[PDB]
């Protein structure tokens, strides 16, 4: 119940840049109960640096740690690309022991536009009864991104499901996926499907669409 | 190497109950304190239990308190976590810790185990070839799809061209609709060479003993 709270949530940082994250607890713990742990997509979390301020095996020297009572932080001096990943604090000074929501860090690139590609539903699929129109805005940067699905001047809210990537490990971009299902007689009954995506790298939407 | 082994990836339909191992080697769990960490999809991660293996004393977040028990084995040098009445609120990814177990290293952390908890039925997907409609005004490189859907439980594995493309792939994360999962995937390739060069997408669903040539055309 001593709630650990981390800032920022997510958080981005050029390659070489200073980077510095909280994390904030509800009541004071002991200072050598703290810990930070590391986690990436796909494996178990991390020791990172234990006690507050030491590193764990194998850490390299660019991290740091700082704090007691209840304000702690994990600096690193200089951003690396493998530094990106989730840092979780945790307190294992009183029960029930605890861990922050965390904080996410990415990496800082250059805007990148989104490569936009509408694709209609698929023979073999109408022939099952569905259908399915698939939007792909691939490797785009910043993460911030709104798609939109108009069928025959009307905005399709339900039955849309995105799906996005993590940052690339060659690019640093995000790529997303939306995919509006309807089955196969409202597919029929229109004729104008659009993917309408807006980011910031453009005032005006990017516009990907096909007919009948 | 000293470490923690946890048991296979668990399937289980709600209402049902499953017992989690986890098997420590390079050291003695009774020597320590064990753990169980539970981490739901996307999500943070929250402390189970605690046990001390050399008395068999626990401690339970008040949250579990009802669902999970921790128990530990010392002849086998293994810990345990039982969870009852599962829903689906209970699939999570658990992990087991070992607080660290010898001066000057820190702690254990088993790899996990996945624990799937839904009534779904195994299902093949279907896999729907994703080709460019309009006369298609993408000079250079084209982008090409795949549609993975209704399927259970996961994974599928997808590849393009039986792996031999694997540049300017993008297979995007699964997502659940009712009870059943979809996932996309895309390829870029120079158009200068397709159709030409034929682009095939493969799906693998090992759960259903299923896999899938859908050729793009
Ligand atoms: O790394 C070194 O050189 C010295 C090791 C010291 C050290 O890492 N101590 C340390 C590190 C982590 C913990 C947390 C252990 N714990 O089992 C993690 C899972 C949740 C419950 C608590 C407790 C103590």
């Amino acid at each position: 119940d001593i709630v650990l709270t981390q800032s920022p949530a997510i958080m981005s940082a050029s390659l070489g840049e200073r980077v510095t994250m909280t994390c904030t607890a509800s009541s004071s713990v002991s200072s050598s109960n703290l810990h930070w742990y590391q986690q990436k997509p796909g494996s178990s979390p991390k020791l990172w640096i234990y006690s507050t301020s030491n590193l764990a095996s194998g850490v390299p020297a660019r991290f740091s740690g700082s704090g007691s009572g209840t304000s702690y932080s994990l600096t690193i001096s200089s951003m690396e690309a493998e530094d990106a990943a989730t840092y979780y604090c945790h307190q294992y000074h009183r029960s029930p022991y605890t861990f922050g929501g965390g904080t996410k860090l990415e990496i800082k690139r250059a805007d990148a536009a989104p490569t936009v590609s509408i694709f209609p539903p698929s023979s073999e699929q109408l022939t099952s009864g569905g259908a399915s129109v698939v939007c792909f805005l691939n490797n785009f940067y910043p993460k911030d991104i709104n798609v939109k699905w108009k069928i025959d001047g009307s905005e399709r809210q339900n039955g849309v499901l995105n799906s996005w990537t993590d940052q690339d490990s060659k690019d640093s971009t995000y790529s997303m996926s939306s995919t509006l299902t309807l089955t196969k007689d409202e597919y029929e009954r229109h004729n104008s499907y659009t993917c309408e995506a807006t980011h910031k790298t453009s005032t005006s939407p990017i516009v990907k669409s096909f007919n009948r | 190497e000293v470490q923690l082994q946890q048991s296979g990836a668990e399937l289980v339909k709600p209402g049902a109950s499953v017992k989690l191992s986890c098997t420590a080697s390079g050291f003695n769990i009774k020597d320590t304190y064990m753990h169980w960490v539970k981490q739901k999809p996307e999500q943070g991660l929250e402390w189970i239990a605690q046990i001390d293996p050399a008395n068999g004393n626990t401690k339970y977040d008040p949250k579990f308190q009802g669902k999970a028990t921790i128990t530990a084995d010392t002849s086998s040098n293994t810990a345990y976590l039982h969870l009852s009445s599962l829903t689906s609120e209970d699939s999570a990814v658990y992990y087991c810790a070992a607080d660290p177990p010898y001066y000057g290293h820190g702690d254990y952390w088993g790899q996990g185990t996945t624990l799937t908890v839904s009534s779904a039925k195994t299902t093949p997907p279907s896999v729907y070839p994703l080709a460019p409609g309009s006369a298609a005004q993408t000079n250079s490189m084209v982008t090409l799809g795949c549609l993975v859907k209704g399927y259970f439980p996961e994974p599928v594995t997808v590849t393009w061209n039986s792996g031999s493309l694997s540049s300017g792939v993008h297979t995007f994360p699964a997502v659940l609709q009712s009870d059943l999962y979809t996932l996309s995937s895309s390829v870029t390739v120079p158009s200068s060479t397709w159709p030409s060069e034929t682009v095939t997408c493969n799906v693998a669903h090992p759960a259903s003993s299923t896999k899938v040539d859908k050729k793009i055309v």
